[PDB]
């Protein structure tokens, strides 16, 4: 049983709990128990952004990038009621944890994209009549994507929402309305939706674990440009209890 | 055409009053029996429909009811701004002395 | 970067043996006067 | 002779247009990679987050800087004084967003400085001359090992060295004055005086010298050529610029001995120097300038403001201005 | 003189004390900026290299004298009127030729330059000064404030600067400009978050 | 302007009766919040929690009243939250808490009415400065 | 060379006050610099969750959690510039640490007064004050007779060694120029550099 | 370091100049529409 | 073009370096 | 008039080098010995 | 980045200009008879 200073500066610590091969159970759901998630752990393995269609208008692709804000980059010690529906399907209704990392990924030719990696205010779905979870249950639903930066932060030039200047004051007598979307900050409010796909069930202990696909708005510099689209998969964990 | 929705936010009552829906926690500092107590219940059960709706807190004690009740010409609500509620900044808006 | 790693900490032992290999040669005796100060 | 006796013959020749030595053997491939990571980056490295707030700045010429705003900015808050050479990081493009550039560079630079000093003292040794010209060059050292190793290591990052650039550098000084009030600090005036009386000193002797030369040409030729490279004896007449100066002032305020003047010219700047350095490398650990806030009262206590007041309101100023997004909490406690 | 002379009064020239001294470097900063003046800038090169050439020419000829006493404090082996050269310009050259690639090998270009280096550069700063006379500064780079002002991405140690220099200007110009009745209210004074 | 009797003359109580300290009072006052409190209040803010300050107005919205030297000595000896709500003598010294703030230990109740009445005189002359924290200095 | 390694020594004590809280207790000697910078974040982050704050959730201005983030190698730090030092080690801090870091469910649920009380503490007397001891930033007014032990030893320490360095410089250098015999200065009817072949 | 014999003086008279001065100037004089374009 | 020019103006200075410290006039001893 | 606005620099630097280069090499002819 | 467009033409000048007349003055001083 491993200690922080066993785990240290390794990476460890921003990796997800495994479970291991033998791991392909299945835990009962009581209909009539009360549920919550004790821990839900999201680990990023690659960021994919879609290229910006150079106007011919096909189908952008998502690229991959190359992760600078090194491991940074997961979310970990989630909590939330686990609902069991009438209809036998399972919404888990996130509450709280560390549910978003910023990071910032770097594309092809050097453009660098701040993104929100997050859940917060989770609410995901299973489908109808999970009387188990087994390695055949997934559970899909959306989150909300606040401002990358929140309202309080400043731009260079002293510019920002919460805070900071209005104008830009390094040109006293410039024309305004050529810089208004850079004086005049906007706060993002946006949707993002998730996969959880099951992989692996221990049904003794309630542990889960899997791999997830995310898609969600990046960072919009507080409404100066327009975001990019990124998809975000990796590997998943969580511990349901009886609560 | 773009707003800055906090300055907009000072043209509402969120600029008269304390918003049960937005304003900093610290704001209630303002009033004699809010702070912390009745502050945080009443954060932690936000957003409200109408400022009454106070009232219907769960748990609360009648001293509790009663020093709302004499503050109700204090508070006001307006519509959820996402820019003050994101962050905990209700909690913690970066601003100390 | 592994390789990376590996070449530079070779380089730098190199050097640093240079150095200390070096200045154990014998040094007190490379000056324009009194060579022995043994 | 073998091989190796015959390396270390020209290592430490003296015949050799740049003298090598034992020190230059570190001292050589150190500053090249110093100054060659310095050259690329200042040209080329793309925005750094230095306060580790994933909110980079751009240093380079490419991305948008001068040869006054160009800086390689130092290594991020996020590692701190957590060692960040380049196989630390999983790529490049990582490495380059953090900062690597700055640690790789000061670290080769302050290794390859502290050899040129060596470098000093060893050939010094090899000519005969007396040995402390090393101990002279002691003291810009010791300031480039306050500013780049020595403030970092007490504020705990590296992110607080001094940029490698021109505005990066004031930037360090407008926080540095907010932070520690080192104007008010005894051992920066040291400094001042060091390099103000350093250039006083420096004119003075000039102009004496200068002053009391021997003609000994005419004057449609430079008076330079008076004097001839290796000539035994002395090309200006000391006596008489004792004589001037010790006028100007008074006599025993003069120096009639070359050497005890010389040795005056040295130790003034350097120690001068020695002390801003212990300046810098003393508020490094945060015992900080005198402060005199508030401390004329009146009868009453009414607060009565002296000139350290206003002082302190543009510290203040700067204190709440900077880095205007990495603080959470009320103090900055370094 | 000029300084003041330039401004609105001798209110704004530097006050005679160490503390006031540090004042008006602290203001010429926030409202000048005056570090990005090129004319500082000589004025350092000048003044730092005085004292460099000061420290590394008392060095040289204290390294490079001759023997000409007996005893090991090497002072009084010199007396004022002997003819010859008390060091060795010739091994001094040759050490600084190895060391660092170039030497003086006429001592009197190393005096005539150890003479302009500092008079030159306080002569620089000097003019520099009386364009600030005039708030005629080398306070901003148009480039830069155009980019940043479209780009909030786009931050330089220029910048930063500029901010150090916004808050200067507002915390202090109250208490420091008291005859323009500065009220500066909570709410308008630039902070950043927290501080 | 002086430190005059009227200066030094705060409430005693929340019934209108009032107390002149003398001038050794207050100096006494100024020396033992400095000694125990000053660490946190320094200028009468409280940086490990600048919400709440002591100028005259918050002690008196606080419940019960602090804007009084009774109501300050029983802050003294049992700290409350602002609302009256939990005695949080466990995080806040106290004459409770000399157990675990010993500098509370040797605080006789003379000393904790004069420094309940430096923190009420103080505004009265400082004004803005008392609980302005920064901005003000 | 015995100044070369009390110089040596000095630079050692001087690191050794200022980081180490075993051999320097924090009781005795007051709080490292980290120790105070992590208590400011300890005692916000207690604050505001007494007010009711997620602080696992809480983004700050930045992206980055206002109270807590990730270190660079994942581990749950506390967040804003505290996170230089998030190395710190201390007895106050470790309950809440768990195997990955800061526990979110500990910090929840398992913060005692006495941990809020000595983050106060050591919050309020980091080792920041002026020559004359005025404790706290530099900004701070006249009212804390403060400086703490640990920057007047490492400050002391960090000035003594620097000038044993400059000691052991000056000796060494003479020691070699002594032992060769031009200590006093150059031989002038035999200057080395005159029997040497040009440089070009 | 002995000396290099391959060494030549360079000479370009009054009249060379005048006329190399007259070329570039009327060659300027020439392209420079095109350089404004 | 800024950035070209700056470039320029330093490697200018390298090479200055270069033929000052190599190809200085020699000083001789008269 | 919308021209190119490197034609200035062009031009100057046009004339002025080979002009340079031709000065440099008349006057040194000049101080050769006669 | 929006510079001034004549700042190319201007440190061009401000360097070949006094560079120039130095290396016509060294290379007249070289040639005169040693
Ligand atoms: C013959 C000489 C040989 C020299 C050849 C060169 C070989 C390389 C030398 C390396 C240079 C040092 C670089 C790193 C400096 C450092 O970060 O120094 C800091 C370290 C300690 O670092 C800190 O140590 C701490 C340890 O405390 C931990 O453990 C404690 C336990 O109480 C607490 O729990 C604490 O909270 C917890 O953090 C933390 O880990 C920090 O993160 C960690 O950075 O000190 C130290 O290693 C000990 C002292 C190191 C030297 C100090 C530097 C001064 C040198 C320049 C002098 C100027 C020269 C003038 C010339 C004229
Ligand atoms: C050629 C020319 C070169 C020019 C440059 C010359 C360089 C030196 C110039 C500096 C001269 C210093 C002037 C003295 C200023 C003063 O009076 O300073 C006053 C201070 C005390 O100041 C008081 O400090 C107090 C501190 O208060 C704090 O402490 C108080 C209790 O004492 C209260 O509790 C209070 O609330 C709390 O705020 C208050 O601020 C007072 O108002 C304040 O006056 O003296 C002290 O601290 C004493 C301890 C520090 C003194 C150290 C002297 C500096 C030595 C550097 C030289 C090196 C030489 C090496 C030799 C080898
Ligand atoms: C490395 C950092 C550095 C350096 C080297 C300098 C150096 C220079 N700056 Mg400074 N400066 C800096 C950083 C630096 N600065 C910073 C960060 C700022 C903030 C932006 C400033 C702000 C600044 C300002 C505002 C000014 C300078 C000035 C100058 C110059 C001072 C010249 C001087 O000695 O006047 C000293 C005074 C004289 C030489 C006048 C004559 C003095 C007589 C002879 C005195 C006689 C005394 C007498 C005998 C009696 C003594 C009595 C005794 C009791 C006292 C000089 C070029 C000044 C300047 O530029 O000048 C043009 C100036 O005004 N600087
Ligand atoms: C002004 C001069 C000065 C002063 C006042 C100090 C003062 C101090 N320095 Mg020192 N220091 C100085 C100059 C000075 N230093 C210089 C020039 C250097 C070289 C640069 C150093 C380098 C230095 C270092 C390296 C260290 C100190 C330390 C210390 C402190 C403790 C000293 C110690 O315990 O020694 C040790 C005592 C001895 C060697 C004498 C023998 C002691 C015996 C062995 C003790 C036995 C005790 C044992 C329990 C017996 C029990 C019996 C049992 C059977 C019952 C102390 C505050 C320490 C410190 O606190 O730094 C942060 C420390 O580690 N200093
Ligand atoms: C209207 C009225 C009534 C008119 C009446 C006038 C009447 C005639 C006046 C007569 C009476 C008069 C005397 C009364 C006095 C009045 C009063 C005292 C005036 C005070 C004026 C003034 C403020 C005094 C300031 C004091 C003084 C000038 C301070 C500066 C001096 C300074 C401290 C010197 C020490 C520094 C020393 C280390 C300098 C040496 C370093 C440097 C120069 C090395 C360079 C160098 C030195 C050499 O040495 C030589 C050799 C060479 C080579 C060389 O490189
Ligand atoms: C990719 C690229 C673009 C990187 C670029 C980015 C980076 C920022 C580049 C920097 C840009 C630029 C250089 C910034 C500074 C620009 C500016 C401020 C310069 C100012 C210009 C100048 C006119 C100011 C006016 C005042 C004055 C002239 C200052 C001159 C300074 C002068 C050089 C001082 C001398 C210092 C120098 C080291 C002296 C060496 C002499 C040495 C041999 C002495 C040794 C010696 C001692 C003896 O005792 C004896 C006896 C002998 C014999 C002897 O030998
Ligand atoms: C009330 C306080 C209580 C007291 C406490 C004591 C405190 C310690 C005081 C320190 C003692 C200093 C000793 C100096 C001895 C010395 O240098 O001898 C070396 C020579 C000997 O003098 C030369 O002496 C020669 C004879 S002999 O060498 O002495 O034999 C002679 O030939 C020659 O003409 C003559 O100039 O001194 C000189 O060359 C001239 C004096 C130069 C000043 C030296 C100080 C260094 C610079 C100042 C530091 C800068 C500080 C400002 C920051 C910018
Ligand atoms: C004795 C105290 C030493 C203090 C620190 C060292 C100061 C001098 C060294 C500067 C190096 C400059 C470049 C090297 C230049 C160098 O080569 O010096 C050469 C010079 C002459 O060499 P000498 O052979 O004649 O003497 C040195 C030994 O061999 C012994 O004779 O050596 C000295 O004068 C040392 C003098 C010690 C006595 C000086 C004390 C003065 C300082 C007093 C402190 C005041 C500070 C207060 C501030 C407010
Ligand atoms: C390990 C080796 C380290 C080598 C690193 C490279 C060192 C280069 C030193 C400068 C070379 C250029 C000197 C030209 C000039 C030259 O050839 O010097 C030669 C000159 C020799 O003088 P002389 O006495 O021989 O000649 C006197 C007669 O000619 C009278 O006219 O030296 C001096 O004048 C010293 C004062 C100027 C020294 C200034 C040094 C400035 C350093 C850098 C400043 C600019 C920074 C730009 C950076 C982008
Ligand atoms: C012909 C003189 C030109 C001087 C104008 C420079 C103004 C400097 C401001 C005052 C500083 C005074 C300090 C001198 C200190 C002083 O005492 O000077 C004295 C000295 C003459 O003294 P002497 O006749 O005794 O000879 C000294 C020589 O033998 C050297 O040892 O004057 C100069 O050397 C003339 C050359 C200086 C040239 C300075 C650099 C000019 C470069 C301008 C760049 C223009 C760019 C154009 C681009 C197209
Ligand atoms: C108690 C303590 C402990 C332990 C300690 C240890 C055991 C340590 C040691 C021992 C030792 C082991 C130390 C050291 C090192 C040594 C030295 C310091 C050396 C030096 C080197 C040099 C100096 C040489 C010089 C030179 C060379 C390089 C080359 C040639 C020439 C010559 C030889 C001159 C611990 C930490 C756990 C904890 C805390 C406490
Ligand atoms: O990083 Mn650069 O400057 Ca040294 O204090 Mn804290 O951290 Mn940030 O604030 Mn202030
Ligand atoms: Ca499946
Ligand atoms: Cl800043
Ligand atoms: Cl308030
Ligand atoms: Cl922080
Ligand atoms: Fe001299």
């Amino acid at each position: 049983t491993l200690t922080y200073d066993d785990i240290v500066g390794t990476g460890l610590a921003n990796k997800c709990p495994t479970l291991d091969d033998t791991a392909r159970g299945a835990y009962p759901i009581d209909s009539s128990q009360t549920y919550r998630i004790a821990r839900l752990c999201l680990q990023p393995t690659t960021f994919l952004v879609k290229e910006e269609p150079k106007n011919k208008r096909q189908e952008a692709e998502f690229v991959p990038t190359k992760l600078v804000t090194r491991e940074t980059t997961s979310l970990d010690q989630i909590q939330g009621e686990l609902k069991v529906n009438s209809d036998g399907s399972l919404t888990f209704v996130e509450e709280d944890g560390i549910d978003f990392q910023p990071v910032t990924v770097q594309m092809a030719g050097g453009e660098r994209i701040p993104l929100l990696f997050t859940v917060k205010n989770l609410v995901a779905s299973t489908q109808p009549n999970v009387t188990s979870i087994t390695t055949s249950t997934d559970f899909k639903g959306e989150f909300n994507v606040p401002s990358y930066r929140t309202a309080n932060f400043l731009d260079p030039k002293g510019r920002g929402l919460a805070s900071g200047y209005d104008s830009a004051i390094a040109l006293p007598q410039a024309k305004e309305e050529e810089l208004a979307r850079a004086n005049v900050k906007r706060f993002s409010l946006t949707k993002g939706q998730i996969s959880l796909n099951v992989a692996k069930v221990d049904g003794r202990t309630g542990e889960i674990a899997g791999t997830f696909e995310s898609e969600q708005l990046s960072d919009d510099d507080m409404g100066a440009h327009e975001p990019h689209e990124v998809k975000i998969q990796g590997v998943f964990y969580a511990s349901i209890e009886p609560a | 055409e773009l707003v800055n929705v906090v300055d907009e936010k000072l043209g509402t009552a969120y600029g008269e009053k304390i918003d049960l829906n937005n304003t900093n926690i610290a704001a209630f500092i303002q009033y004699r029996g809010l702070y912390p107590t009745l502050a945080k219940l009443i954060v932690k059960n936000a957003p409200y429909e109408s400022v009454e709706d106070v009232l219907n807190i769960p748990g609360l004690t009648e001293r509790q009811k009663q020093i709302l009740r004499e503050n109700l010409e204090h508070f006001t609500v307006t519509e959820v701004e996402t820019a003050l509620v994101e962050g905990g900044d209700r909690y913690n808006n970066g601003l100390y002395k | 970067m592994e390789t990376l790693k590996i070449t530079v900490y070779i380089v730098v032992t190199f050097f640093v043996l240079l150095f200390v290999f070096g200045f154990l040669s014998g040094d007190p005796a490379r000056n324009p006067k009194r060579k022995d100060l043994e | 002779a073998n091989l190796w006796e015959r390396f270390c013959n020209w290592v430490t020749s003296t015949d050799n247009r740049l003298y090598v030595g034992w020190f230059g053997v570190i001292m050589i491939p150190t500053l090249l990679a110093a100054t060659i990571c310095f050259v690329i980056a200042f040209i080329a490295a793309p925005p750094v987050d230095i306060d580790g707030i994933r909110e980079p700045v751009s240093g380079s010429l490419l991305y948008g800087n001068n040869i006054i705003t160009g800086a390689v900015v130092p290594s991020s808050n996020a590692i701190g004084l957590h060692f960040y050479p380049i196989w630390e990081a999983a790529s490049l493009d990582e490495w380059l967003y953090n900062g690597g550039p700055y640690q790789l560079i000061i670290f080769h630079f302050l290794l390859g400085a502290s050899c040129y000093m060596g470098r000093q003292w060893e050939l010094s040794y090899r000519l005969g001359m007396r040995p402390w010209i090393c101990v002279a060059y002691s003291a810009p050292l010791a300031s480039a090992f306050a500013v780049f190793l020595i403030y970092p290591i007490g504020q705990g990052s590296f992110s607080d060295g001094m940029p490698l650039g021109i505005s990066g550098t004031f930037n360090f000084m407008i926080v540095f004055q907010a932070e520690h009030n080192i104007l008010m600090h005894p051992f920066h005036q040291l400094g001042v005086a060091g390099v103000f009386g350093g250039a006083l000193f420096c004119a003075m002797h000039g102009s004496l010298v200068t002053s009391s030369l021997i003609r000994e040409t005419t004057e449609t030729e430079s008076a330079n050529y008076g004097y001839k490279f290796g000539q035994e004896e002395e090309t200006y007449n000391i006596v008489a610029a004792h004589g001037y100066f010790g006028r100007l002032i008074f006599q025993y305020a003069s120096f009639n001995n070359s050497r005890s003047l010389h040795f005056f010219l040295a130790a003034w700047p350097v120690v001068g120097v020695w002390f801003a350095a212990l300046g810098i490398s003393t508020m490094a650990f945060n015992l900080n300038g005198f402060n005199f806030n508030h401390s004329v009262i009146d009868a009453k206590g009414n607060v009565i403001n002296t000139w350290a007041d206003i002082i302190n309101r543009a510290n203040l100023g700067m204190e709440v201005m900077h880095e205007r997004n990495a603080h959470n909490f009320p103090l900055d406690l370094a | 003189l000029i300084y003041p002379l330039g401004q609105s009064s001798w209110f704004f020239a530097p006050s005679f004390g160490v503390a006031a001294i540090f004042r008006f470097l602290l203001f010429f900063q926030g409202f000048h900026n005056w570090t990005l003046n090129p004319f500082h800038m000589m004025g350092v090169a000048g003044v730092l290299g005085g004292a460099l050439l000061c420290a590394i020419h008392g060095a040289t000829v204290e390294n490079t004298l001759f023997q000409d006493g007996e005893g090991a404090s090497t002072f009084r082996a010199f007396n004022p009127t002997q003819a010859e050269e008390t060091y060795s310009m010739v091994t001094a050259n040759r050490f600084w030729s190895q060391i660092f690639g170039i030497a003086f090998s006429n001592k009197r270009w190393l005096h005539f330059f150890m003479l302009f280096v500092p008079v030159t550069g306080l002569w620089m700063s000097a003019i520099g000064v009386v364009g600030l006379a005039l708030n005629l500064r080398s306070y901003d780079f148009i480039s830069q404030e155009i980019r940043a002002a479209e780009d909030p991405e786009f931050e330089t140690f220029y910048t930063k600067n500029l901010l150090l220099n916004e808050g200067i200007r507002a915390w202090m110009a109250p208490q420091d400009q008291p005859h323009e009745n500065f009220v500066f209210p909570e709410e308008v004074l630039p902070r950043g978050n927290a501080l | 302007a002086e430190l005059t009797p009227e200066v030094l003359t705060v409430p005693l109580n929340s019934e209108g009766k009032t107390i002149t300290l003398t001038e050794k009072q207050y100096l006494e006052g100024k020396r033992l919040f400095q000694y125990a409190c000053a660490s946190c209040h320094v200028g009468g803010i409280t940086k490990t929690n600048p919400s709440l300050d002591l100028r005259t107005e918050t002690l008196a919205l606080a419940t019960p009243p602090r804007d009084n030297i009774e109501g300050l000595v029983d802050y003294m000896k049992n700290p409350t939250t602002y609302d009256g709500e939990q005695e949080i003598a466990e995080v806040h010294p106290s004459l409770r808490s000399a157990d675990i703030f010993p500098k509370m230990r040797n605080l006789t109740e003379k000393d904790l009415v004069a420094i309940a009445g430096h923190i009420l005189v103080e505004p009265k002359i400082l004004g803005d400065k008392w609980g302005g924290g920064k901005v003000y200095y | 060379y015995s100044l070369g390694a009390l110089s040596m020594m000095g630079f050692i004590a001087t690191c050794f006050v200022w980081f180490n809280n075993t051999v320097y207790p924090s009781e005795f000697y007051g709080p490292t610099g980290p120790e105070a910078s992590q208590a400011q974040a300890m005692t916000f982050l207690i604050r505001d969750q007494k007010l009711g704050a997620n602080v696992g959730s809480a983004q700050g201005p930045t992206g980055l959690g206002k109270y807590l983030m990730r270190s660079p190698t994942g581990e749950i730090i506390f967040g804003g510039e505290t996170m230089r030092f998030w190395d710190f080690r201390g007895p106050w801090l470790e309950p809440l640490r768990g195997p990955n870091g800061l526990d979110l469910n500990k910090i929840k649920n398992d913060i005692q007064p006495w941990q809020e009380r000595r983050a106060a503490e050591y919050m309020t007397h980091a080792p920041l004050g002026s020559l004359n001891s005025v404790g706290g930033v530099a900004t701070e007014i006249n009212s804390v007779n403060f400086v703490s032990p640990r920057s007047w030893l490492a400050t002391s320490h960090f000035v003594l060694a620097f000038f044993f360095l400059v000691g052991h410089l000056w000796h060494a250098g003479r020691a070699r120029a002594a032992a060769a015999g031009f200590e006093k200065g150059i031989d002038r009817e035999s200057e080395p550099v005159l029997s040497m072949p040009s440089l070009d | 370091m002995e000396p290099n014999p391959n060494r030549q003086p360079v000479e370009l008279n009054r009249t060379s100049l005048y006329l190399g001065l007259l070329l570039i100037l009327v060659l300027a004089l020439l392209f420079s529409s095109y350089f404004f374009n | 073009m800024e950035t070209i020019t700056y470039v320029f103006i330093f490697a200018c200075i390298i090479a200055l370096f270069f033929f000052a410290i190599f190809f200085r006039e020699p000083p001789r001893i008269t | 008039m919308e021209v190119n606005q490197l034609g200035l620099i062009a031009t100057a630097l046009f004339v002025l080098v080979p002009s340079v280069f031709l000065i440099i090499l008349y006057v040194q002819t000049e101080s050769q010995q006669k």
